[PDB]
RNA sequence: AAUUGAAGAGUUUGAUCAUGGCUCAGAUUGAACGCUGGCGGCAGGCCUAACACAUGCAAGUCGAACGGUAACAGGAAGAAGCUUGCUUCUUUGCUGACGAGUGGCGGACGGGUGAGUAAUGUCUGGGAAACUGCCUGAUGGAGGGGGAUAACUACUGGAAACGGUAGCUAAUACCGCAUAACGUCGCAAGACCAAAGAGGGGGACCUUCGGGCCUCUUGCCAUCGGAUGUGCCCAGAUGGGAUUAGCUAGUAGGUGGGGUAACGGCUCACCUAGGCGACGAUCCCUAGCUGGUCUGAGAGGAUGACCAGCCACACUGGAACUGAGACACGGUCCAGACUCCUACGGGAGGCAGCAGUGGGGAAUAUUGCACAAUGGGCGCAAGCCUGAUGCAGCCAUGCCGCGUGUAUGAAGAAGGCCUUCGGGUUGUAAAGUACUUUCAGCGGGGAGGAAGGGAGUAAAGUUAAUACCUUUGCUCAUUGACGUUACCCGCAGAAGAAGCACCGGCUAACUCCGUGCCAGCAGCCGCGGUAAUACGGAGGGUGCAAGCGUUAAUCGGAAUUACUGGG
């Protein structure tokens, strides 16, 4: 299921940032970005109409680490909610267990944090949850648990949070690694650099 | 011979009976005449418990239909006074 | 086929000797009754009327007619015999 | 528990194995024929085996006796596809070879006797037809003596006349040499005095167990005496059945036979264990395989069994099973095993009858591979000329019959390809030409071949200078070369090449490297026409080995044999040359050691040395070649 | 709140514009093949031969219907040993119960198959000339007798299968009679028609001591009902072909008789000379129907495998009986084919029931466990039976979820590849270092599917009765095939777990070397006769992931069959 390979090599393919090695040091700049995707990376692409968007497909799954498939039932379960599937693709993703855990400095790079789910570390509402792909409810108490909690490596993950814009959707205790997910998060909150648009097209046809 | 019995569906491993008026030579998963209420005994505590319309049923029994062993725990278990 | 059930053939074996016997000593004391018909007597057809009357409702019940069947034999055949009368 | 099977060496048609038939009689009955002369069942199983006058593969039947079982089959010693009876001896340990009455044992079945010292498990001679004139009661005894080669004592002997004494002796005072050889009963040697010989039956039983000696034996079936009481010794002289159940089961495949109403059963003995009805096991091929169904077979006729005992041996179904396949795994038994020394006896060809139905017949073939294991064949030549790795004459007829029976199609073939290698008399000029005389391609080389020394074989060299000889174009000039080797003007293989080309003038917008690799077979066909042809063959040597005595016969055979004589030195009372004769003959060499050697002809040899050449005509084998691109441009070279 | 939905590109030509086919991007299947492969959950798994079948099993049950006892367990008269009440042990249907046998019910349901079927079928909505055991409402009856037969004995035919004759005996078996009505027939008068008793308990009374009698429960007989189920009638809808245009003689209608539970040429007798057909009759080819499934914006096109309804079929053909219901999968009788048995006189066999075997085919399973649960059959019930059902085992067949690690980590090494040999790329990749342990492995805990039912007790009903029984509270002992479960805790160790296609355009992603229109690729255009970005290999990259491609069927794209929507 996981891609386990290089996760900072795929940041230069797409030429932005896949924070695929967000890292307890900050910026990298250690593989030249967007200069060199790879051996034959100093080409210019033609960027043909079809790259656009799988171009964007990818990022978006590369950033989450969703399967294709998986990605495809995403979408159809976007299309059937109310309102505008643009938002709506974005808030299912947004609505994964491994997801939510990242946004509250549980660990740092989003692999650890969907190993952390795995070894049923994570208790929402009071009871564990193995898989990454579950599917967060509005005003959820997600929790660590005690034989779980502040094992080391825990706590200088959560020391990046703070550098990180913290969403406003969602806040945790810190004093006893205790999250709480409240509102589903608006679009002009997250993201506001990818295109979503660019998604709905490659399913479209 | 007219009957209410449970049809058994759900997945497998979890159970999940069908009260239904059906004649006995039919068979349980097969043709009936109208479905009244649900019974659901790994649902536990809940929301739900076991919904059973005993109005439809008051009628059936002065039809002469027998109502099976199983269904006849829900009549009590529904109870009267309580 | 070799089956402990099979008591059921030998049975019905048995009990249609008997089943056919009784229907037909009937249907002969029926056919007696339109002979009476084709000889003209309008008497004899009233008194083997009779004699058939009692012996073809006692099958009724035992289930060899439907006791349908048999009305219509008290049917037709009364409104021959009283037509001739 | 079980016992361990029954020999049935009945070696030079011993009919031995006719023998074991009567046993069945001594087993039975309660309700049984109690078998007849000639065929007669007696477990003859297959069709057209007892209307042959024998089976064409061993067989085996059910029997017990002195509350022990007793399995045994026979006889697979009739010709002649000898080596199948070989895969009997790991059906089980034990022996009993029927000498032959007539001046000892046959010595086909010596080639037979010899290979059970092979084997590491006891045997045991019989005295086979001894109500007969002529016997040897005396004189051809000694014969077994002389042919066993070791210590080996009857236990017991008669003369006869009606009489036919077996427990009277034997071997009064002098008997006992075989003890002599243990160190325990050559101590009791050593006391002196009388002693009960059950004593030595003790020092007798350890030297059993190395197959020291042959157990006697005496009388024939035929005459009913000791025939039966002779078989009791064969329930205690046999090992007994190594028991268990332990597990985990194992064993392994024995033989095979594709039956009509079968239509599959490898049968195969449990070396260890048991397996249970309608349960998988292991297998060779990695994955399961449950016995479906298996019974024991029994002599009077097949019978299903729940499972088989441990040690037991019967037929069983199965959609697959490979020869000698684990029934673990694994087996861990190790034994020597030829097929009588000889990797091809004389292949002859079986083309099927019909333009279509022979091809039916090609898949019979594979059931032929089903069969006997010692069978193999290719379609190597071109033609697809069957090619059978089966010898011996009477086997052939089994395979013959085989055919007019379990199929329907039959062939007739023995000469087989020609196997020429035909070779250029001497090198001439030749060449492609020059610009567009001319047809394609316009790419043109001047080859010149040479002549060679013979077995050196094909060869070329690049003697044009760069860089018209092309660093990648030049390699289809040799790979274009190499295509007309496959065949010279009389159909011939090419053989001593050495054409070593020069010139190649080309035009550069017009020239492709197909375009000299096509010149350059025209330049192989041109070349190969001033060679004027030389026809050559191959002469592989063929060492054998006669008797002595019928030696000096063999050298009448040298005059009518194309070799020529070669170095040879005598062994003992054997004797042995070093020949060197044709392959297109040498297949009639084996012919002639089985006449003039009295039975006692063997032989051995393999192909080499590509030199040859003889008369006459120099005839050739069409044709070469054809489904090749601008073949039909080589006719017109012709005129 | 409940269908908010319609995309296209390549390729005719030196070039273009239309017309016009092909082909690709989509989803999908009861798929196979090729390579790879760790686990879990939920489903599906013979679409080819309606081909032939070894073996087991798939429908039995009631002693509370009856004569009985063949076994087994108790009791009793009686017996033998001897520790004379300890043991041995013959009799005995006297009890608990139970083979064979009679009789009641089921076997027409459940389960499978799609051969047959273009309408005798089904779907949709109506219709009257019907039937309906079991279940159930209402009103009455339930009186009194006779004669046989299986089992069982004697004898006997036959190898078996399987009987024959002569005798004994019961019933809720059969059979007259008495008795009947709003029932049947008839305009009415009148005529005629049914049965069965058992089991539990008991005060007085009555006992030829067989029991009567009182009472409860259940069964039986008749009528009118109720429901359910089935048959029958019509209209419409429900495949292809006109290179099938005439078809029909019980054929159309009438009349009478017979026939069916019931209408009807359903069938005989006679009479009439009609009937159906271009809005497609007969014939020919093909097909189980439909709710649905797939595809599509929709209209529709294909299909209908699983799930569910009806129907057809049960080796082939045909026929009838038993019964409320069959003109009949695990019934009978017969012809025939195909197998097997024989003592060769004569019988046995029908896996399209679940498994399984041979054969066919590209291709699809275990001769498993348990009636724990549901349902059906029988029984008052307990229980028995159930290849239905509940599971398990097998296969990546499909869907879905998860793991095969995470963070740090530059000398930006070794090796590989490329080069303008300056270097770049593989590459935070690996090693190193710091942690974590899901799932597997191993060792302990452990839900839930289980409601009942049995015993016991109290009370309310019933009743002469604090007895029985019915019903409701209540106590004790309990009922799991799955199942070494789910799940949880604990243990060791980054430990056991990543492949496949593609890289000329369409279509996301490249160089180098080898082979020179050779060898070969290919869905369309088409490449290779040159350091081929289209071959082979390697490097790199992309796509996707326990799957990845290929092939096939079907739809969409295709408004190239346009009804919506073309000439």
């Amino acid at each position: 299921a996981r891609y386990l390979g290089p996760k900072l090599k795929l940041s230069r393919r797409e030429g932005t940032d896949l924070f695929l090695k967000s890292g307890v040091r900050a910026i990298d700049t250690k593989c030249k970005i967007e200069q060199a995707p790879g051996q034959h990376g100093a080409r210019k692409p033609r960027l043909s109409d079809y790259g656009v968007q799988l171009r964007e497909k990818q990022k978006v799954r590369r950033i989450y680490g969703v399967l294709e498939r998986q990605f495809r039932n995403y979408y159809k379960e976007a299309a059937r909610l109310k309102g505008n599937t643009g938002e709506n693709l974005l808030a299912l993703l947004e609505g994964r267990l491994d997801n939510v855990v990242y946004r509250m400095g549980f660990g740092a790079t989003r692999a650890e944090a969907r190993q952390l789910v795995s070894h049923k570390a994570i208790m929402v509402n009071g009871r564990v949850v193995n898989i990454a792909s579950y599917q967060v409810s509005p005003n959820d108490v997600v929790s660590i648990r005690e034989k779980a909690k502040k094992q080391s490596r825990v706590k200088a993950a959560l020391e990046l949070a703070e550098q990180r814009e913290k969403p406003t959707w969602l806040e945790v205790d810190a004093g006893k690694m205790e999250g709480t997910f409240k509102r589903k998060p608006e679009r002009s909150d997250l993201s506001a650099d990818i295109n979503e648009h660019l998604i709905v097209e490659l399913y479209s046809k | 011979m007219v009957t209410i019995r449970l049809a058994r569906h759900g997945a497998k491993k979890r159970p999940f009976y069908q009260v239904v008026v059906a004649d006995s030579r039919n068979a349980r998963n097969g043709r009936f005449i109208e479905r009244v209420g649900f019974f659901n005994p790994i649902a536990s505590e809940k929301e739900e418990g076991t919904r059973l319309d005993l109005d439809r049923i008051a009628h059936w029994v002065g039809q002469g239909a027998t109502i099976s062993d199983r269904v006849a725990a829900l009549i009590k278990e529904v109870n009267k006074a309580a | 086929n070799i089956k402990s059930a099979k008591k059921r053939a030998i049975q019905s074996e048995k009990a249609r000797k008997h089943n056919a016997s009784r229907r037909s000593m009937m249907r002969t004391f029926i056919k007696k009754v339109y002979a009476a018909i084709e000889a003209g007597d309008k008497a004899a057809a009233q008194k083997a009327f009779n004699e058939m009357q009692p012996i073809v409702d006692r099958q009724a019940a035992k289930g060899l007619i439907h006791k349908n069947k048999a009305a219509r034999h008290k049917a037709n055949l009364t409104a021959q015999i009283n037509k001739l009368a | 528990m079980k016992i361990i099977n029954i020999g049935v060496l009945a070696h030079v048609d011993a009919g031995k194995t006719t023998l074991t038939e009567s046993l069945l009689y001594n087993s039975g009955a309660i309700t049984e024929l109690g078998s007849v002369d000639k065929g007669t069942t007696r477990t003859d199983n297959t069709l057209l085996e007892r209307q042959r006058g024998i089976t064409i593969q061993t067989g085996i039947t059910s029997f017990q006796w002195e509350n022990t079982k007793v399995n045994i089959i026979d006889t697979p010693g009739h010709m002649d596809f000898l080596a199948e009876v070989y895969r009997s001896l790991s059906v089980l340990d034990g022996a009993i070879l029927l000498i032959s009455a007539k001046d000892g044992v046959q010595a086909q079945t010596r080639i037979l006797f010899h290979a059970l010292r092979k084997m590491g498990i006891p045997t045991i001679f019989f005295i086979n037809k001894i109500d007969q004139n002529g016997i040897d009661l005396s004189t051809v005894y000694q014969d077994i003596k002389e042919k066993l080669s070791a210590e080996i004592v009857i236990k017991q002997k008669v003369e006869l006349y009606p009489n036919v004494c077996v427990t009277n002796f034997t071997e009064s005072e002098q008997w006992d040499t075989v003890i002599e050889g243990n160190d325990d009963l050559l101590e009791k040697y050593m006391s002196g005095k009388s002693l009960e010989a059950l004593e030595l039956e003790q020092e007798e039983s350890i030297r059993f167990q190395n197959c020291s000696l042959f157990p006697l034996y005496h009388g024939s079936a035929k005459s009913n005496i000791g025939i039966d009481n002779l078989i009791e010794v064969i329930t205690n002289k046999f090992y007994s059945s190594t028991h268990r159940g332990p597990s985990e089961l194992c064993g392994n495949v024995f033989k095979i036979e594709y039956t009509k109403k079968r239509q599959r059963l490898a049968y195969i003995r449990l070396y260890s264990g048991v397996l249970h009805l309608r349960d998988s096991v292991r297998v060779s091929e990695k994955e399961k395989i449950k016995v479906t169904e298996m019974y024991t077979s029994i002599n009077g006729e097949l019978c299903k069994i729940d499972r088989a005992y441990s040690g037991e041996i019967v037929i069983l179904q199965n959609e697959f099973l490979k020869l000698n396949s684990v029934l673990g795994d694994t087996k861990l038994l190790p034994q020597r095993k030829k097929i009588e020394n000889p990797h091809p006896l004389l292949q002859t060809t079986v083309e099927p009858s019909k333009p279509e139905q022979r091809e039916m017949l090609l898949d019979a073939l594979l059931e032929i591979s089903d069969s006997d294991p010692l069978l193999r064949y290719y379609v190597d030549s071109t033609t697809h000329e069957i090619i059978l790795s089966f010898l011996g004459k009477v086997q052939m007829e089994v395979i013959s019959a085989l055919l007019q029976e379990k199929y329907h199609v039959e062939i007739e073939i023995t000469e087989p390809t020609v196997i020429y290698m035909e070779r250029p008399l001497k090198n001439a000029e030749y060449t492609i030409h020059i610009e567009v005389p001319p047809n394609p391609f316009w790419a043109s080389i001047g080859l010149s071949v040479s002549p060679l020394p013979l077995g050196s074989g094909m060869q070329y060299e690049s003697s044009v200078s760069l860089g018209y000889l092309n660093q990648s174009f030049q390699n289809a000039v040799m790979e274009g070369i190499r295509y007309g080797c496959e065949q010279g003007l009389y159909g011939w293989n090419v053989t001593d090449c050495k054409i070593c080309f020069k010139y190649g003038l080309y035009y550069s917008p017009v020239s492709t490297p197909a375009d000299f690799r096509m010149l350059a077979p025209i330049v192989l066909e041109q070349v190969l026409k001033k060679a004027g042809t030389e026809l050559l063959e191959p002469y592989l040597s063929f060492k054998i080995y006669a008797p002595q005595e019928y030696l000096s016969r063999a050298y009448n055979d040298a005059p009518k044999y194309c070799a020529n004589i070669v170095d040879t030195q005598l062994k003992n009372n054997e004797v042995i040359l070093s020949g060197e004769i044709p392959a297109r003959c040498i297949q009639e060499y084996r012919s002639d050691l089985t006449f003039f050697t009295n039975g006692r002809s063997v032989c051995l040899t393999e192909l080499k040395g590509y030199h040859v050449t003889t008369g006459e005509p120099v005839c050739q084998p069409r044709r070469p070649n054809s489904r090749i691109d601008k073949v039909r441009y080589m006719f017109n070279k012709i005129t």
